[PDB]
């Protein structure tokens, strides 16, 4: 099955124009004018943005444009803005079958953001305490979320989800410290440390 | 003008049959300008065309990587079409979308997938569904559910700030937890009611928790 090749990632700053390539053969892109493009935000259904190479369906703004040259089709986004950060897929008719491209992640370049929420009265009433460390808005995607409590590295109950090739949201990450009661009232735990290529944000937040 | 509404279980046991349904509104499935497609997406991967049906086509049009395990049925009086995958394996876990594919022989949206269902996430596991316990964060996090996903809203969509919902975390017990963060005026707290609406479709559980 001869597929459609897209770059894994493309980035630009707000207001710029960017282009996404989609390379097939003469039996798909080059054989037919029935190339289309789709936008997909994380955790949401794809959305048609271009069809018949160059045409916009209803509701799609003129910042999206399509073209093709020989066996490669291109999606151009003008006036990049934060809402354009998303995955983009091309598709083509072939011989009858359809094929999607491998997908391109568009990053709009616009200090990791760390948000700490300590265990609440309702949780602790329910014999369960959870430390909520939520990080967002960092690029590139590699971040290391470590934990400490009592100035002491603790890892008994640490669950961590960071972006990977096999995740939907590549710009946010989560980490929780679940644990038995009174370990939060034992002392002024805790601190959530997050490393991001030399950018170490250790946020200490202690409930009492 | 068209809407596709998907249904079907979010949890299938291994070796059993996945059955997903797509109710079409705005065009008859017998309309010969359109093909009816199923597409799937593994976690973090790209879109994979599974196959399509065409009302006057009895031929099997399937992605050969499916290895002939998927078929389709149509309920015309319900204007509905259903994907069945037999003897499912862990590799069948994915989000499944139904979509309308306009024929190349028509101008409007010709050759493209111009309307999409909202998707159904399918987990293949022998573990049993568990509805969540939702915890208000005074003055919100959803804990100990299986399988994914959960959706969270506030005051039935009438609250939209910021808002971001963060990835779930998986515990050693095999259950998930997550949270979605929001902020509101500090003066309008003790008087206005804040209800979080958590929908865990796999357990068909909806829970509204006053905060």
């Amino acid at each position: 099955q001869s597929a459609l090749t897209q770059p894994a990632s493309v980035s630009g700053s707000p207001g710029q124009s960017i282009s996404i390539s989609c390379t097939g053969t003469s039996s798909d892109i080059g054989g037919y004018k029935y190339v289309s493009w789709y936008q997909q935000h994380p955790g949401r259904a794809p959305k048609l943005i271009i069809y018949d190479v160059i045409k916009r369906p209803s509701g799609i703004s003129d910042r999206f444009s399509g073209s093709k040259s020989a066996n490669t089709a291109s999606l151009t986004i003008s006036g990049l803005q934060a809402g354009d950060e998303a995955s983009y897929y091309c598709s083509s008719y072939t011989t009858r079958a359809y094929v999607f491209g491998s997908g391109t992640q568009v990053t709009v370049l616009g200090n990791p953001t760390v948000t700490l929420f300590p265990p609440s009265s309702e949780e602790l009433q329910a014999n369960k305490a959870t430390l909520v460390c939520l990080i967002s808005d960092f690029y590139p995607g590699a971040v290391t979320v470590a934990w400490k409590a009592d100035s002491s590295p603790v890892k008994a109950g640490v669950e961590t989800t960071t972006p990977s090739k096999q995740s939907n949201n590549k710009y946010a990450a989560s980490s929780y410290l679940s644990l038995t009661p009174e370990q939060w009232k034992s002392h002024k735990s805790y601190s959530c440390q997050v490393t991001h290529e030399g950018s170490t944000v250790e946020k200490t937040v202690a409930p009492t | 003008q068209v809407q596709l509404q998907q249904s079907g279980p979010g949890l299938v046991k291994p070796s059993q049959t996945l059955s997903l349904t797509c109710n079409v509104y705005g065009v008859a499935i017998s309309n010969e300008d359109y093909y009816w497609t199923w597409i799937r997406q593994h976690p973090g991967k790209g879109l994979e065309w599974i196959g399509d049906i065409y009302y006057n086509s009895g031929t099997t049009h399937y992605n050969p990587s499916l290895k002939s395990r998927a078929s389709v049925s149509v309920d015309l009086s319900r204007n509905q079409f259903t994907l069945k995958v037999t003897s499912v394996t862990t590799a069948d876990a994915a989000v499944y979308y139904c979509a309308r594919e306009a024929s190349t022989k028509i101008t409007d949206d010709g050759g493209a997938f111009d309307f999409w269902g909202r998707g159904t996430m399918v987990t293949v596991s022998s573990a049993s569904t568990k509805g969540p316990s939702v915890f208000p964060l005074a003055p919100c996090l959803v804990k100990d559910y299986f399988p994914e996903p959960v959706t969270v809203s506030w005051n039935s969509g009438a609250l939209t700030s910021g808002v971001h919902t963060f990835p779930a975390v998986l515990q050693s017990s095999g259950l998930y937890s997550l949270s979605s963060v929001v902020t509101v005026p500090s003066s309008s707290l003790g008087t206005q009611t804040y209800i979080c609406n958590v929908n865990h479709k796999p357990s068909n559980t909806k829970v509204d928790k006053k905060v």
